Order: structure tokens, then C-alpha cells, then sequence
């Protein structure tokens, strides 16, 4: 188990760690998060009490370095930093633990939700979507635009998701216009899976990462990407059966995890009704359909 | 965006544009089978592609053989229309290619957009005008060429005959839409109006009769009366 210490907490803030969150009062003696599960990526995220504008946060993997949080009063945010002095780091963590100034990551022994939400998400793929090569961790916030959003404005601060556009020459073979528009299997299997992602695990990793950024930051372009990647599969008549089986599992967990009161802003009615009730795969998403109907029957 | 009564003079500016109407592409008669079921028999159709400024009509005849062994024909017809319009554009010299294509039915937007991805600078637009181009097959010489076709064929017409020697495009389009609306509403009575007087004929190289300027005024009035008469019959007014 690993630890992200905090130098201090000078401003009142709601801190998230993965699907958990807790409130810290201004100048309260908070010095970090311990007992953090090795083996998964994680995200530590922030929403200031005095200015809920900008949710922001950091994706990281404790196997790749020793990371900590320190507030910067000039830029006005909690920043992740890497500590290269390993013996300094262990000494700081040990002291804070001895004084019980850290909260314990609240995982229940039965609960595989984080693994299920991040099964295909790897730090290396995150770092290609979020480009800041000098850090081993990746910053995301609520306002960051996607590359495709910037084509339709600072490129260094963009989310480089794979562009999906159903009315593009990439999606539509000359001479197969009707075929490729009404059935997206070419675009899914040849262009995206074989050509760009190389395999379905990388496709699902980006889909899962887009969902989590939508949910944790309210990032609108991430929500667009998540829905586009679902629609591309659902609108394809020919999809490997293992992908269809796993997508239902992946989507069920995402719909089950979403905060009930955020459903109006995180779910696209058109996409979900099309995917569940009209698409080629309308009968391939058993559990996603069951949880959607029991939890969000209004959307449908 | 869409095209309506606010920007109606835009049709007659100097940017090349084409209307595309697909309502006569897939034409069927529904009949009873020997076992008491219902079956459809297709007949030849056409794509109606019109330049409203010049009157040039590119009439692509859709021969029934294009439907043989195909399914979801009403869906296929839209994509076949888009394929043929795209082919027409590619056949035109660059300086003759349209800057806008206006479809009469919004269901044509995505098929045409997808077929025209190679032409990102040609705008594909709907219209809020209700245009009576479905009545094109009430023009005898157009109906004749379509029904006689034994293979796919493109035939070029000027739907204004020689009117543009005497009137503006705006006025010619208004005359055309009034004629077509009257033929759509009551084809028999409209044709009676157009041919009642044996001394006025249709030139071999024309679609409509050779009316003088004063006779066109009379004809147009009789067409308006027909439309109003039929509106009164329909709604009991
Ligand atoms: N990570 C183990 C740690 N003992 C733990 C587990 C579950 C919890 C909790 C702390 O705090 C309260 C919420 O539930
Ligand atoms: N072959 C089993 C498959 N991996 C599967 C599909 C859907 C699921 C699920 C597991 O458990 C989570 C809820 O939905």
C-alpha cells in the first residue's frame, strides 16, 4: 500500500481519491492519504470550497514514483509533485502516519468497483492523451478541451482523445457510402481497432478514461468522447463477441457508479436510447440495459 | 442553414445552386396477389435536379432494374439519389459545379452529405419552402421520357422554355412553382387550362405552350383560381 502525503491544507477543499471524497477545513491538520491500493491507476482531485469553479486533479500510479501534494498560493491550487529523495519521502510519511494525520483509502474488502472502472486504464496511455512529458502524473480539469473540440484553443493544455467523426472520410470508404454510414463495422474494426488502437483493450482504456474524466471533473469533451466510443460499437453490425460481452460489463459499472443527481448532465438521451433500443447491439447489453431501466427510466 | 421566405432572392443570385427533389425516384403501384396478399410493382422514376436561376433541369431517369433484388428500397432510394447527384457534380466542369445543393426533403441531408465529403466547400442545405416538384411527372414530355426508358439515362431540359428572354429568373421560378402547384392539386383541370385553346401549341423543343405575355397573365390567374377553388373544396370554405 502506498501513500500521497500533503505538505498542508491551507484552503478549505473537497478532496477526491478515486470514487471517494472528503472535506478538509481551512488549515486543518491534514497530511495526506495512506493505504492507497497498489496495482491500479488512481486520481486525486479537488474542488475548492470558496470557488467551486474548476474541479481539477491528477492521475498517477504509485508504482512509478513517490508523489505528494503541496498548495501553491501563487497559482491558487493544490499541485502534485514528485519527491526524488526516497529516504526523505519515507521519513515524512512515517512521521505523518505516527501522528495519525492521514486518512486511510476507505476500500471495503468486497468492493472491486475501482478495478472494474479502471480495468483497461494504464498510465502510459493516459500520458499520451494528456501531454506533459516532464511529469509522471497527469493533470486534468473541468475546462480542458479536446483536440476535436479545438478543430471545430491552447494545444499544450488539450485532451488528445482519438477523433471519432461519423461523417468523415476516415469513417466512410469511397464507394461504400450507404454501407459504411448505416453500419460502422469498417470504421470500428479496420480504422479504429486494427489501425489506431491496435486492440480492444486500448480502445476500452480510452473509453473508461473519458468516462472518469467526465464524472470526476464534469469535463464536457470527455463526456462527448465516452458517448462516441459507445455509439461506434453499438452502431456496428460486426463486433467481436468478447468485446460485446465486456462492454456490457464495463457500461454497467459506469452507470451504477455515476452520482444519481448528475445523470441529467452526464448522460446523452439520444445516444443511450439509440444504443439500447435501436442499434445493431440493442440486444447485446443485458446488464447495462437492466441497470439503466431500473436506475434512470426517465432518460428512456 | 435552411432556406425559407426570408432569403428567397438568394435563389436568383450568381452563386450556382441546385435543388434536388427525390420524391419520384422510387415509384410503386400496390396491388393484390393471387393468394390475397399485397405486392408492389415498381415503375421508372427520376431525380429532379434543377438550377432555379437558369432553368436547367438534370433529369436522371431511374430504371426499375436498379431495384432488382434490393431490400429497404425507400432507404436505398435516398442513397441512390445522393450517389447520382454526386456523380453529376463530378461530371461537371469545376466552374459549373454548384456552391450549394438544396434538398427538398430533410431525409436527403445525411445521404448527400456523406456522398459529398470530397466537396467540403459545397453546402448541403434543407429548405422551409414547400416546393411542388413532385408534380414534375405531370409535365407530359418529362413523364414520356421516363416511362419509355429501357435503361438508366440522363436527359437535360430547360424547364423555363424561352421565358428568360422576357422575364427574370425570379418571375420564371414563381411561374413554374404556380404551374406545378396547380398540376399537383388538380392535374386534369390544370392541363385543361394549359391546352384549352387549340391555337396555342407547345413547340417541339419546349415543355409548355407558347403563350404571349398577356396570355401568361390570363393563364396564371386561372391557375390561382384553380388552387383557390380546390382549397375551398378541400376545407369546405
Ligand atoms: N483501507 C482500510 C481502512 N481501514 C478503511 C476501510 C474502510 C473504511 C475506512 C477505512 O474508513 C471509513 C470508511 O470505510
Ligand atoms: N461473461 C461475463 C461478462 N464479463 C459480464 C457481462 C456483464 C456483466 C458482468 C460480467 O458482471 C458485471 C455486470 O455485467
Amino acid at each position: 500500500m502506498n501513500t500521497v502525503p500533503f505538505t498542508s491544507a491551507p484552503i478549505e477543499v473537497t478532496i477526491g481519491i478515486d470514487q471517494y471524497s472528503f472535506n478538509v477545513k481551512e488549515n486543518q491538520p491534514f497530511h495526506g492519504i495512506k493505504d492507497i491500493p497498489i496495482g491500479h491507476v488512481h486520481v486525486i482531485h479537488f474542488q475548492h470550497a470558496d470557488n467551486s469553479s474548476m474541479r481539477y486533479g491528477y492521475w498517477f500510479d504509485c508504482r512509478m514514483g513517490n508523489f505528494y501534494i503541496q498548495y501553491d498560493p501563487k497559482d491558487g491550487l493544490y499541485k502534485m509533485m514528485e519527491e526524488r529523495d526516497g529516504a526523505k519521502f519515507e521519513n515524512i510519511v512515517h512521521n505523518f502516519k505516527e501522528r495519525q494525520m492521514m486518512v486511510s483509502y476507505p476500500k471495503i474488502d468486497e468492493d472491486d468497483t475501482w478495478y472494474n472502472l479502471t480495468e483497461f486504464v494504464q498510465m502510459d496511455k493516459i500520458r499520451k492523451i494528456v501531454r506533459k512529458d516532464e511529469n509522471q502524473f497527469s493533470y486534468v480539469d473541468s475546462s480542458m478541451t479536446t483536440v476535436q473540440e479545438n478543430e471545430l484553443s491552447d494545444p499544450a493544455h488539450s485532451l488528445n482523445y482519438t477523433v471519432i467523426n461519423f461523417k468523415s472520410r476516415e469513417a466512410i470508404r469511397p464507394g461504400h457510402e450507404m454501407e459504411d454510414f448505416l453500419d460502422k463495422s469498417y470504421y470500428l474494426n479496420t480504422v479504429m481497432l486494427q489501425g489506431i488502437f491496435k486492440n480492444s483493450s486500448n480502445y476500452f482504456g480510452e473509453l473508461q478514461f473519458a468516462f472518469l474524466n467526465a464524472m470526476f471533473f464534469g469535463n464536457y469533451g470527455s463526456s462527448l468522447q465516452w458517448h462516441a466510443m459507445i455509439e461506434l460499437i453499438c452502431s456496428s453490425a460486426t463486433v467481436p463477441k468478447h468485446m460485446l460481452d465486456k462492454l456490457d460489463e464495463i457500461l454497467y459499472y459506469q452507470i451504477k457508479t455515476l452520482p444519481e443527481q448528475y445523470s441529467d448532465i452526464l448522460l446523452n438521451e439520444r445516444v443511450w436510447n439509440i444504443c439500447l433500443y435501436s442499434s445493431f447491439q440493442k440486444n447485446s447489453l443485458h446488464n447495462t440495459e437492466k441497470i439503466m431501466e431500473n436506475k434512470y427510466p426517465e432518460l428512456l | 442553414g435552411a432556406m425559407n421566405s426570408s432569403n428567397y432572392a438568394e435563389l436568383f443570385n450568381n452563386d450556382i445552386k441546385l435543388f434536388v427533389d427525390d420524391t419520384n425516384v422510387y415509384r410503386v403501384t400496390v396491388h393484390k396477389t393471387f393468394e390475397g396478399n399485397v405486392a408492389t410493382k415498381a415503375i421508372n422514376g427520376c431525380i429532379f435536379t434543377l438550377n432555379p436561376k437558369t432553368g436547367h433541369l438534370f433529369l436522371k431517369i431511374i430504371h426499375t432494374s436498379v431495384w432488382a433484388g434490393q431490400k429497404r428500397l425507400s432507404q436505398l432510394a435516398k442513397w441512390k439519389t445522393a450517389e447520382e447527384v454526386s456523380a453529376l457534380v463530378r461530371s461537371l466542369p469545376k466552374e459549373e459545379q454548384p456552391k450549394q445543393i438544396i434538398v427538398t426533403r430533410k431525409a436527403m441531408l445525411d445521404p448527400l452529405e456523406v456522398h459529398m465529403l470530397d466537396f467540403p466547400n459545397i453546402a448541403i442545405r434543407p429548405t422551409e419552402l414547400r416546393l411542388p416538384f413532385s408534380a414534375a411527372m405531370s409535365i407530359d414530355k418529362l413523364s414520356d421520357v421516363v416511362m419509355k426508358a429501357t435503361e438508366p439515362q440522363m436527359v437535360l431540359f430547360n424547364i423555363y422554355d424561352d421565358w428568360l428572354d422576357r422575364i427574370s429568373s425570379y418571375t420564371a421560378f414563381s411561374r413554374l412553382t404556380l404551374l406545378l402547384r396547380a398540376l399537383k392539386t388538380n392535374e386534369e383541370s390544370a392541363k385543361m387550362i394549359l391546352l384549352s385553346d387549340p391555337t396555342i401549341t407547345i413547340k417541339s423543343y419546349h415543355l409548355w405552350p407558347s403563350f404571349t405575355d398577356e396570355q401568361w397573365i390570363t393563364i396564371e390567374s386561372q391557375m390561382r383560381d384553380l388552387i383557390l377553388t380546390e382549397y375551398g373544396r378541400k376545407y369546405n370554405v
